[PDB]
């Protein structure tokens, strides 16, 4: 009698990658792969997830909020994980801005970058005492104050001069003004209007030159007088003029320089920000809680160590992307059944 | 594998072996007996389990958007950032691909070392009157049908049940 | 290797072994006989072949110029792009360096497992009258000159050609 | 008699890297390495390879072509793999440009970036109807139209005013105008000339100010009046003046802003582009077909899995760069021949 | 390990084994004898040594500041540069983590292959009158106390010191 | 009698990571890890290490030196490894500069980037022959020449005009002027002063416009007339005015363009630089020699192959950072002592 060692033969439809034996069929396998499927986003587990930059600051754009629109002046919750729903964020009211002429639209998302952002304890520069003639803090219809009347972005002052006379460029110095080693985000721009209204609001009807410097970054603009594009992302018909608005970014202890003439929107309430919230691109009516947020697959929770599919930015507790569906052998190599004996 | 082909083992499946991966076959007047070993199949499943836990531990930094990028101003920087993400992903993927494959090679090959052990466990219990062929088989001075072999598979076998000499641990 | 030194094998080359990598030596009144085994040498060449095919499969994203870089305007971005290329290359190179080395360690070591198998193939065919030394050698009750050994190398050997007991598969 | 297992001893000049045994000598090896050798470039196998941005648009620079030089107005083939032969592309005729004053030279290579590029179905802005006085579309000698006479870059209009009077900066609005989600590349600049000719072509002899905005990117120029550098990369002697020319890049649905005075070269025919061709730096009189294109080694086809040598950008089906020449053991460790027996 | 559990070896430490890692135990009327082998313990220490030298060789490009970055002007580029450094580091770290772990798995497992060899060295010197159990043990026709076993550990053992047959190399 | 193989049991407090057996206890280990400890920096072994950009050019800032301050005009040693001790480098004397209005502060560190940097064989542009009226090379108190009197930064010329009259923007052309394929770093700026002093030094009292172009990079400034910030990083009381200064970077064979009015500080002695020294951020009173320089741990020399702790830029012969303390098994798995026998 002969007693021998043997191995099994059985259903071996699963194939595996080996170095020495090429690719082989195997009894069974533990898969390490999944393809996730597109779904709605969710609040990231061990954190808090940014929505409209300001919840509780209802019915407003992040851009609106950013710009310090009258009503939209609510308070910002800190988070360590932010989502970007607007690649091109919009304004939903207030004074007509010619958005597409400045990096401005991105301001909400720049802010989103940070863990902590705040409106401002104080305003940077004294609106009236500013270089140039004494200014009436221009107040504008079509930007309803809460009561009403003339509400103008806390962000900046509508610098209208008594003693209406043309100006040779002036320089305001926007200092640091932020607690801690916070990032300061300054904001500003210029109003310009039609021939007649120009002369009326400021004694001049001439294109106006504006130049800002901040940390070696310099920008120069020239105002427009007549024939402005249709107003959009606003309210109703002070079609008279438009605002060109920009942001300036100030690192801890750095100063800024705005040269200006007439139409100047001097900075006022100015963002202080600090810390780094992790940002991702997500289409967002946030629903529930997931382990992990995938730019594409969206809300997703961790089943297997890897996933296959479209690679993308993903934050949290995420499975690792992998080229191709991987499998771990949990069985033995296929062996054809034996009568190969005597 | 390479060991099994050279030292004339048998590239034979025993589709009889249901309850386990490796065990013993038994040959004679009774025909052919087959039995799984429920420790070699268990010890193999262990390694694999612990190997999974091994592959799972790996952590790789999140990989996310750029804090101060800015999506219309900084496109060229933003573009290099994608390159970065792509490369990172493609790199860490090839690495994992390697880790697993190595891991599989390990498991697949180790199978022969099970067989080899299982043989030596057998040699003990068959006593000094058996004859080690080298085949992975033993010529035994007594008959072994299904029942006998099942004791062999369980470790409750005793030579001298057919009055023959016995090693006693 | 470590196995061969400990279990007193022989770190000896047999520059006689032309047609193969591993096989048998044969000792006695005839002097020394040597023969390659043309399956152990083949089975070793296989692994290696399939190991090459393995190393070859690896794919790594192309790595090219930046679509909107611009060669006088964006130098700082363009510079970081080089860093990226350099690091990527240096990273994926160290990984491959590892893959191969591991691969070599594998092949180099596996050699001893050939020898070990080749021994067990031998044990079968020499019958139950031979004596397993542990040396990787067998004391045999009959003489074995070049011709006999060549049958041993081919698997067309039969004990009892010198009337001695035989295992029959 | 003793029968034993043994291994071979033989010529083992090849050495290999192992973890456990250090570096060991081996019977034989399969090499995985090659050093390639510098050679001419070639059309990349499974694709099509860009040459002068426009073949069939003969005897012209890519810059020429880019700028829309009269003759050089041929049609662009799409490709998915482009080569860069000019780090500093040249102009070969037409009107004297002071190249080194704008990012302009790179325009060909920006375009090269894309899979698809096209001259333009239409021109962006109505040359005559443009803000400022009615303009004669300036036509210039030294840029031979096909017949001849006055051919001026399809790219932009030479804006000469009837009613020759000095101007306070004006703003043209360059809209999107591109099919699909294509990239729009706008183009423009300004002419300026000597004291007398200035006053003659435009009633003024004053440095002229120009500012463009596009997607938060702002540029400001000031024209020169007298003493221009020798003309080069042109034709012959309207040495009177020179052109400073620039490009503007417009992402899908974005608008542009050019403020200008006199000398304005308003944009006309404007590039639409889309898709991403893979670009490499290659010196190019293209010859034949290779598996793979190496910035240095050039035309190269895949022999072994890796290569050693100079790392560089390489596209296609390329061997992977490797630190040092690697070898796979195809044999056994060296064993000194034996009489170590008894 | 998996081999040791299956082929009923002994998961037993012999805290007697001071001068070495692997060696022999000896059983009988004398009680239990224990002796280290000073080549198996040495040959194991070798591998490890050469494995260290192996892990040490790895070179990875320096990773430094950007030549034309500029610390207040180019922050966004400078930021992506950190990303790059972080990823690189996190990538090359996971790779090394793998290299070592593999390396450890190697060393840890190889231990059983020492034992296995050490057995075969023993089988030689005990002569043809001993009985290979498969246990990793041998039933011997003579007594072996501490002194005898120490000769076994040193390779200066000779059967027939208890007048029994001997293999002579 | 039974003779058997066995393994040891002994003190096994060290634990190790394996794939197949999980984490196991082991006889002994070779550690591959260290945490280094913060210490002073040192001269990097197989190289030379930059300090104040100019040793032997004593008691001066790198910025001072960079700007070509009178005394601080010593000679620069080449090095292949540089350290950055000043994230915001300072000026320590000479004429009041409004630093925070230009990328200027970084100039020292830009220079530090290079292997070779030099002051200048010659000066770029003829100060007096420059476009605009003939200029007296303005010489300024409060920047002591070695003897004394009026020393003004070799970098640039204080362009004061005889024939004091307001100017329409002029264009100087700063040519290449650098040996080899060196990088040229040009330097320049403008002085401006109070109402009265303006009119006195230049016949005008008007904000002055300045625009430079270099390799498609454009910058535009507007001078200030009254109310300058307190002077700092200077000497003593020509509080009259201030200097706004900038740098311009010229790649091999490229030209530059400065448009200017009055206050112009025309470039003079101009940096040529070449080669790439490896730069790191290090707080630096350099002490001794180390194997390797770590942005944090500082001076450090190579003990073990890896280190654990804070990752950072490190140059030289550095241990590789590693996630967690790693150990190589130098022993056997723990085995409980045996009486498990019969
Ligand atoms: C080994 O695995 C492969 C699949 O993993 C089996 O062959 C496949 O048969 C199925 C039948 O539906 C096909 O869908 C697959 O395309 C086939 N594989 C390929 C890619 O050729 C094979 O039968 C398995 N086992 C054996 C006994 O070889
Ligand atoms: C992933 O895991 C989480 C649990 O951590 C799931 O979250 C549940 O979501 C449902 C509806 O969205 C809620 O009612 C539960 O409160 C959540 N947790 C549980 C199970 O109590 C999440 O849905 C999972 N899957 C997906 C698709 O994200
Ligand atoms: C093992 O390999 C090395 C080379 O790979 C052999 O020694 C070399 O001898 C040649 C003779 O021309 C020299 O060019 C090399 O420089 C030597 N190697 C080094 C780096 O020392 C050696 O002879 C090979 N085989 C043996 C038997 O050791
Ligand atoms: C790499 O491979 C290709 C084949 O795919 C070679 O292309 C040949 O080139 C010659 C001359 O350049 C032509 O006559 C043939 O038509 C091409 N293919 C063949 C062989 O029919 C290419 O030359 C190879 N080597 C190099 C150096 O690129
Ligand atoms: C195996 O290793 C671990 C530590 O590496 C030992 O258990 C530790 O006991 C010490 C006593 O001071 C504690 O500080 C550790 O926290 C314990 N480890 C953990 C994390 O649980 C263990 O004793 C070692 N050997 C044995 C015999 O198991
Ligand atoms: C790292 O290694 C170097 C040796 O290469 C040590 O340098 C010594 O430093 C001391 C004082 O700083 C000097 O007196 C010696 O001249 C140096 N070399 C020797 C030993 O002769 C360095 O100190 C080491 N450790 C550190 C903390 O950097
Ligand atoms: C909203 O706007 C009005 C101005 O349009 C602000 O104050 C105005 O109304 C007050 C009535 O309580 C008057 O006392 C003020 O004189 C008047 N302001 C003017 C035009 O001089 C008012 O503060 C705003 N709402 C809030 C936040 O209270
Ligand atoms: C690996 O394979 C085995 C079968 O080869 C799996 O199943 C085993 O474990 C089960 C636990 O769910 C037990 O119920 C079974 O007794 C046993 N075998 C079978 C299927 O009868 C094991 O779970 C597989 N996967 C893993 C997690 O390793
Ligand atoms: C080339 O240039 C000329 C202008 O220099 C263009 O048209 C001119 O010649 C025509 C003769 O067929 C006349 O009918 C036009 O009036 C005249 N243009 C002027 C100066 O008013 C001509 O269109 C161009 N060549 C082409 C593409 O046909
Ligand atoms: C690996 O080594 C062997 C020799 O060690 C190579 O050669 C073998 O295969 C050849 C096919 O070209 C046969 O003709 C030979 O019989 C055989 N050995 C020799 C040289 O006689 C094998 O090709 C080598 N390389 C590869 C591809 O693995
Ligand atoms: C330092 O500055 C003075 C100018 O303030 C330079 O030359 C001055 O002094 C000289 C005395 O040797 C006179 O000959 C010069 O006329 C005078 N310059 C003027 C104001 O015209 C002097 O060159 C400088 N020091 C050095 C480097 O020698
Ligand atoms: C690995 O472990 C061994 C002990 O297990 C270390 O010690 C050995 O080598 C020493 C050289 O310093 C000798 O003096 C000892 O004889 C020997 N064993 C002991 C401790 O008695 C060895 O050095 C360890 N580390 C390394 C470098 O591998
Ligand atoms: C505004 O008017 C005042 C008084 O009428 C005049 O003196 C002054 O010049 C004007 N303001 C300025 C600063 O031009
Ligand atoms: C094996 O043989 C014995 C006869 O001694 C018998 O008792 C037993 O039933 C047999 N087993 C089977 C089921 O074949
Ligand atoms: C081996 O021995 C036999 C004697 O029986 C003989 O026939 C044969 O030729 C021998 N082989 C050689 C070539 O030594
Ligand atoms: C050009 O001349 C016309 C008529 O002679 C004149 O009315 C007009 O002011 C001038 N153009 C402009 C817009 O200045
Ligand atoms: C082993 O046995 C022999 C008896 O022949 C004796 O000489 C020797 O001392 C013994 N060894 C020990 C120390 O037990
Ligand atoms: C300076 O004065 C001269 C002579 O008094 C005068 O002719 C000239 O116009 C003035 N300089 C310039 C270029 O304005
Ligand atoms: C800040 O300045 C604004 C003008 O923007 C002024 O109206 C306001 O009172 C100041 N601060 C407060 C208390 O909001
Ligand atoms: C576009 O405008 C140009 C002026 O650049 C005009 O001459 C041309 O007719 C227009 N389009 C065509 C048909 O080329
Ligand atoms: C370079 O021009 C300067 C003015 O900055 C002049 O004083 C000097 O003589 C010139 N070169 C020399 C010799 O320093």
């Amino acid at each position: 009698d002969r007693i021998c060692t043997g191995i099994t033969s059985s259903n071996s439809p699963h194939v595996v990658k080996t170095a020495t034996q090429g690719e082989v069929n195997v009894t069974g396998v533990i898969p390490l792969t999944t393809t996730p499927t597109k779904s709605h986003f969710a609040n990231l587990k061990g954190t808090q997830t940014r929505g409209k930059l300001c919840p509780n600051c209802l019915n407003c754009t992040d851009l609106d909020v950013a710009l310090g629109r009258p009503k939209c002046m609510g308070t910002i919750p800190s988070a360590k994980a932010s989502i970007l729903h607007e690649v091109k964020p919009v304004t939903s009211g207030c004074f007509p801005i010619m958005h597409d002429r400045t990096k401005i639209r991105q301001l909400p998302n720049l802010l989103r970058g940070y863990e902590n952002i705040r409106l401002s304890a104080r305003n940077v520069t004294n609106a009236e005492t500013a270089p140039g003639g004494p200014y009436i803090v221009g107040t504008s219809g079509s930007c309803p104050n809460v009561t009403n009347g003339n509400g103008f972005f806390a962000t900046m002052a509508w610098a209208v001069p008594k003693n209406k006379t043309a100006t040779n460029p002036l320089t305001v110095e926007v200092p640091y003004i932020c607690t801690k080693g916070e990032d300061q985000i300054t904001v500003w721009g210029f109003h310009s209007d039609d021939e007649t209204q120009m002369v009326k609001l400021y004694g001049d009807s001439k294109p106006q030159k504006f130049t800002s410097s901040a940390n070696g970054v310099t920008t120069h603009y020239v105002s427009q007088i007549g024939g402005f594009p249709n107003q959009a992302e606003d309210e109703g018909l002070p079609q008279s003029g438009r605002i060109v608005v920009d942001y300036m970014v100030q690192k801890p202890g750095k100063t800024g320089t705005i040269a200006y003439q007439r139409g100047v929107l001097l900075p006022q309430k100015v963002w202080c920000a600090s810390g780094r919230s992790k940002v991702i691109k997500g289409s967002l009516p946030l629903i529930g809680e997931a382990d992990c947020l995938h730019e594409k697959y969206g809300g997703l929770n961790k089943s297997k160590p890897y996933y296959t599919g479209e690679h993308a930015k993903a934050i949290g507790n995420c499975p690792i992307w992998v080229k191709t569906p991987l499998k771990l052998a949990n069985g033995t190599k296929y062996r054809p059944p034996a009568k190969l004996l005597k | 594998g390479f060991f099994g082909a050279i030292a004339g083992f048998l590239e034979g499946g025993w589709e009889g072996m249901i309850a386990g991966w490796h065990g013993y076959t038994s040959h004679g007047a009774h025909g052919v007996a087959v039995a799984a070993d429920l420790k070699s199949t268990q010890e193999a499943i262990n390694k694999i389990t612990k190997n999974l836990n091994s592959l799972s531990e790996l952590e790789v930094k999140n990989l996310q958007r750029l804090s101060g990028a800015m999506d219309e101003l900084h496109n060229e920087i933003l573009e290099l950032d994608e390159k970065v993400d792509d490369l990172r992903a493609d790199t860490i993927s090839s690495q994992i691909e390697l880790a697993v494959l190595l891991s599989n090679e390990g498991i697949i090959n180790s199978e022969d070392e099970h067989l080899l052990a299982l043989e030596r466990k057998l040699k003990k219990m068959l006593g000094p009157s058996a004859v080690d062929i080298g085949n992975g088989c033993f010529e035994t001075k007594h008959k072994c049908n299904q029942t006998c072999l099942d004791r062999i598979a369980a470790g409750t076998f005793n030579a001298g049940e057919f009055s023959l000499p016995t090693f006693d641990s």
